[PDB]
């Protein structure tokens, strides 16, 4: 009828109008939070097509080095650190933070600050 | 002022930003 | 019915759907790269009502004590740090890494290890 | 394979997190 073919008009308007107002405010909103997470924690987190998580420091050496922590993950679990050529250079450390202490944030802590204390002027 | 699906879909993912 | 109506049916509920799915995925995605953050910075980032973020670390004494971080500007990527309850017991670090030092990461990296320094391991 | 609508929304979303 019609006012079917009109009425129904409308909702795919509607939706595909949601699908654009969707996705604007989606990637905005999470363009920005990375951003905080950068800024505040001195660590850029990607995600790879395998769902690890790829993390390279703000204070880093060198841009191309990197860690790489990867999670059986099927439930909120604790991942497990995978090796990177950056991470074979960072030993102890992870004896102290990771085999001993258990703690991924201790170790990236004592990192970054690590890091930072590197970063001199000359 | 503010658009209806916007301010719809703004709340949906303000949400998913909370505990 | 028509054909003419039948296409938007079908065509509505793909779209529909289609923000359905979309949705949908946001949700698997975003709590899962959030637990992944929180499990190896120690942070709980969340974002306020008021646009604000609000960390929480995975060491804290007790729960609520968190701190709030405000983007100063919305292109310059600097932060001012608010005051808040919590706040107040870290004058130290605060005074040290953050005007000093001027640096986030400096400051939540040794504020995370304090707090780690306090768990009784009983 | 996985459904359409969820392969090109996981497309979509997949890619936001990169540099």
């Amino acid at each position: 009828s019609s006012k079917e073919v009109a009425e129904l008009k409308k909702q795919v308007e509607s939706a595909e109008l949601k699908n654009q107002r969707l996705k604007e405010v989606f990637q905005t909103k999470i363009q920005e939070f990375r951003k905080a997470c950068y800024t505040l924690t001195g660590y850029q987190i990607d995600i790879t097509t395998e769902n690890q998580y790829r993390l390279t420091s703000l204070y880093a050496e060198h841009p191309g080095d990197c860690l790489i922590f990867k999670a059986t993950s099927p439930s909120g679990s604790k991942m497990q650190l995978l090796e990177t050529e950056f991470s074979h250079t960072v030993g102890e450390l992870i004896e102290v933070h990771l085999r001993r202490q258990d703690s991924i944030p201790a170790f990236l802590s004592s990192l970054t600050l690590e890091l930072f204390s590197r970063q001199t002027v000359a | 002022s503010p658009t209806v699906h916007t301010k719809e879909a703004l709340g949906f993912i303000m949400n998913m930003f909370q505990a």
